[PDB]
């Protein structure tokens, strides 16, 4: 009779009809993942054709029950889950030019090619771009490159972003919200849960008090990259004012890993390896996979499936059949999960094969859960459960113990002070980048500024917060930072930000319970079924109740925090501090490398 | 387990379970019921907004892992009444 059992059957109705729907797309997606086929290009067509209009169906049938009259929390959520339309609020025009719009960004980034001065050479983002950045380290290949294909994606989408941005706020303001960065922020909204609601912008405070405490390291860590730039390239580099962009060590400025080799403190001791270790054993991804399952059992989560063995690709087929074996895993579901990746003879594949396993538990953990909730209780809770694992996993401790690391070594001062620069910058130079980005689509979604100073104050700000300098100014004409992939295909960047604090926040905690002593980065996560059930017990929740709760469950904080960015670095941060004493600290925004 | 024998590679779809009646069931009842559920206190022809099929599908395939690959199960009831009593347990033979 009343609204409540209506919206419990619908839910029930949503829940079978779309797990049928879901998998069918699920197993078209592996499918496109092993073979990628005409044939099954057009069975995926057609079934991720009914998997939408089955989804807005369900939608719009979903649309006559309102909220007020329902008390549950889950059924609250799931509805309120169902009432996002998102497209389909605005007029049928309007949509389909968003979606041509959206194809067009797709192809224009897929077939992004930029010509030298000597136009018989073809690059496109992929056969250069990455190993030019990662492989030369010429000034004059590297300004060239990223400023020629900077100024042509600018060119050819500048007015694609404007519109944009335009049809984006109209989008938001047709669904109850005053910017599309308020339409972003509704993932984290929580209400009618006491001692746990959270509004839009007390997330907005969180990152201004992560601001507010990460400054001193994220400045002092600039100084000593651009010292050790001066060191490398005198003439090129002020030692005072900022770096130009282009010396990031990557395509946009996102990670500091391939300055590696230029910014080794000590380059004769070994870093950890245990790849010849690993030929010398005569390794393989059967032999992968039953490690990463040994210890995942030493930490009480449930053995592998059969299925898993049985369907799932572990190894590359041959020439005969092409894979893109980007590490992933979707929720196939029913207890059906499988991995697809290049399994090669390299560590950087035990952190893939890590990472993705940790994602698989979290997977299956909620299996048990409606459809709604099928998921992360946010969007970054999946990827930190599989980076926690693949880190503790990096620790010398673990490869001791479990064999591939013999016996007879100790831990070596500089060889560790090198490991933890590598967890260092593979990491921390992500953060502030995110930051920026996010920041500006904040207020580019809120309409602030107007459109004609959006570079300027842009970059201003970049030489201000990070001191990223433009290597040749630019005018409004310029579309420079909607170059990155995730802003040109429509994803937020707050994932990434969440993931590192929560997998920071998960080591921490996870770690006290498991009582080890001494440096934290040492610590492993192993036969600790304490910390085990502990892990499960946010790992179970899902979407079912709020994610500051599914955090209570682990650390019994309510908020994020940058005590474990702050703890986990304290050694690297105490070297860092006694070798600045003779070294400035901060930079000046006036300069830039033509003003002379 | 029952994979192979029932479980069925692009779909198996003969297997119907019903979801919401009227009222609770009794144990030992049969209730096969071409009617379709309403909710919302607005009878209905049926298969619409907020009308509701009872039967649901029961989607199989041969790749699903355990939990819910589709399981064999049989049931077999007793009763201790008095009365002539027809299926006896078997008897035993040996050697001379
Ligand atoms: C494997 O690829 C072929 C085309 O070469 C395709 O016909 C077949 O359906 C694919 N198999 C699977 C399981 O996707
Ligand atoms: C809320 O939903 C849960 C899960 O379906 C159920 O167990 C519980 O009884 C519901 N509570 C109310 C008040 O309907
Ligand atoms: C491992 O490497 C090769 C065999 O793969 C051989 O030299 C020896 O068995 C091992 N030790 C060293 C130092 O190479
Ligand atoms: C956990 O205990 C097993 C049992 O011997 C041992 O092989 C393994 O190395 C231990 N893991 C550690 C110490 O991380
Ligand atoms: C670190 O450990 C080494 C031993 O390999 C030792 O010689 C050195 O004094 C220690 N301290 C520093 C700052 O290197
Ligand atoms: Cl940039
Ligand atoms: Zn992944």
């Amino acid at each position: 009779s009343t609204t409540e059992e209506q919206a419990k059957t619908f839910l029930e109705k949503f829940n079978h009809e779309a797990e049928d729907l879901s998998y069918q797309s699920s197993l078209a997606s592996w499918n496109y993942n092993t073979n990628i086929t005409d044939e099954n290009v057009q069975k995926m067509n057609e079934a991720r054709a009914k998997w939408s209009a089955f989804y807005e169906e369900q939608s719009r049938m979903a649309k006559t029950y309102s909220l007020e009259e329902i008390q549950n929390l889950t059924l609250k959520r799931q509805l309120k889950a169902l009432q996002h339309s998102g497209t389909s609020a605005l007029s049928a025009e309007k949509s389909k030019r968003l979606n041509t719009i959206l194809n067009k960004m797709s192809t224009i980034y897929s077939t992004g090619k930029v010509l030298d001065p000597n136009t018989q050479e073809c690059l496109a983002l992929e056969p250069g771009l990455d190993d030019i950045m990662e492989n030369s380290r010429d000034y004059n290949r590297r300004l060239w490159a990223w400023e020629g294909w900077r100024a042509e994606v600018g060119k050819q989408l500048r007015p694609l972003y404007e519109e944009y941005v335009v049809l984006e706020n109209e989008m938001a303001r047709a669904n109850n919200y005053e910017d599309y960065g308020d339409y972003w922020r509704g993932d984290y909204e929580v209400t009618g849960a006491g001692d746990y609601d959270y509004s839009r912008d007390q997330l907005m405070k969180d990152v201004e008090r992560t601001f507010a405490e990460i400054k001193p390291l994220y400045e002092q860590l600039h100084a000593y990259v651009r010292a050790k730039l001066m060191h490398t390239y005198p003439s090129y580099i002020s030692p005072t004012g900022c770096l130009p962009a282009h010396l990031l060590g990557d395509m946009w400025g996102r990670f500091w890993t391939n300055l590696y080799s230029l910014t080794v403190p000590f380059e004769h001791k070994p870093s950890i390896d245990v790849t010849e270790k690993m030929e010398n054993q005569s390794w393989d991804a059967e032999r992968i996979f039953k490690e990463a399952e040994k210890f995942f059992v030493s930490i009480s989560l449930p053995y592998m499936t059969q299925g898993f063995w049985d369907n799932s690709m572990l190894t590359e087929p041959g020439d005969g059949r092409k894979v893109v074996c980007h590490p992933t895993a979707w929720d196939l579901g029913k207890g059906d999960f499988r991995i697809k990746m290049c399994t090669k003879v390299t560590m950087d594949d035990f952190l893939t094969a890590h990472h993705e396993m940790g994602h698989i538990q979290y997977d299956m953990a909620y299996a048990a859960q409606p459809y709604l909730l099928r998921n992360g209780a946010n969007e970054g809770f999946h990827e930190a459960v599989g980076e926690i694992m693949s880190l503790s996993a990096a620790t010398p401790h673990y490869l001791k113990a479990l064999g591939l690391l013999a016996p007879d070594f100790h831990e070596d001062n500089e060889t560790e002070i090198n490991f933890l620069l590598k967890q260092a910058l593979t990491i921390v130079g992500t953060l502030p980048f995110t930051y920026m980005l996010e920041k500006w689509r904040w207020m580019v979604f809120k309409g602030e500024i107007p459109k004609q100073q959006w570079m300027e104050k842009w970059w201003e700000m970049k030489r201000e917060i990070v001191g990223v300098v433009e290597p040749l100014p630019h005018d409004e004409t310029y579309c420079d930072p909607a170059c990155l992939f995730h802003v040109a295909e429509d994803y937020s960047f707050i994932r990434y930000y969440t993931r590192t604090i929560y997998q920071f926040q998960f080591h921490e905690a996870l770690c006290k319970t498991a009582k080890h002593e001494g440096a934290l980065f040492k610590c492993d996560i192993s036969n600790s079924t304490e910390a085990g059930q502990r892990l499960l017990q946010m790992l179970r929740l899902g979407k079912s109740e709020p994610w500051t709760l599914a955090l209570e469950n682990i650390v019994g904080i309510k908020t994020m925090d940058v005590k474990p960015l702050l703890n986990y670095f304290e050694p690297l941060f105490t070297w860092l501090k006694e070798q600045n004493r003779n070294s400035f600290v901060g930079w000046s925004t006036e300069w830039t490398p033509y003003s002379d | 387990n029952s994979n192979k024998l029932d479980s069925k590679h692009s779909g198996n779809y003969d297997y119907w379970y019903r979801l919401f009646r009227k009222s609770k069931l009794k144990p030992f009842e049969r209730d096969i019921s071409t009617e379709i559920y309403q909710a919302g206190n607005k009878p209905c022809k049926g298969k619409g907004p907020n009308c509701y099929f009872p039967l649901q599908s029961y989607g199989f395939r041969p790749t699903y892992g355990v939990g819910h690959q589709p399981y064999r199960v049989v049931v077999l009831s007793f009763e201790l009444l008095h009365a002539p009593a027809t299926v006896c347990g078997p008897k035993k033979s040996t050697n001379l």
